[PDB]
């Protein structure tokens, strides 16, 4: 937001904490500032559909 | 591709492909980057269609 950065990456970037941990996604906007890990869990854009009936 | 063979069961172990380089290389921090925008873009979804 307005070239300054917010929340967990926001007090992460100001180095006044060292290591965020969390439901945090990994993205290429995120990874120019900050370094990030290995994923864990797999994410993406997803979409779910209502169970159908047998037919 | 030829239905003839089938998969079973439930994916277990779940990782990730990756380029990997020697560990002094200077290219890593592009590479991911690279890659990242290129997951983020969509040329991934066209490359894997
Ligand atoms: C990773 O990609 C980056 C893409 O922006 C790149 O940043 C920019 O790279 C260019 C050239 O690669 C630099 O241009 C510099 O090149 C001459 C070399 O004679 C320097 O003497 C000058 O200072 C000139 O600026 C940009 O400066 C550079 N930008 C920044 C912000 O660093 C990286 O260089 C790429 N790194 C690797 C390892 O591939
Ligand atoms: C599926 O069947 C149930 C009956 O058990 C019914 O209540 C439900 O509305 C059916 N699904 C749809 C989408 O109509």
């Amino acid at each position: 937001v307005n070239n300054v950065w917010n929340g967990m990456i926001g007090e992460v970037v100001y180095q006044r904490a060292v290591m965020a941990v969390g439901s945090l996604t990994i993205n290429e906007e995120r990874s120019e500032v900050v370094d990030f890990s290995v994923p864990f869990v797999e994410t993406g854009i997803s979409v779910m559909v209502s169970r159908s009936n047998g037919t | 591709q030829k239905c003839d063979l089938v998969t079973t069961g439930e994916l277990f172990f779940r990782s990730g492909f990756g380029i990997g380089m020697r560990k002094d290389s200077p290219w890593k921090q592009n590479v991911s980057l690279s890659i990242l925008k290129s997951h983020e873009n969509g040329f991934m979804e066209d490359l894997d269609k």
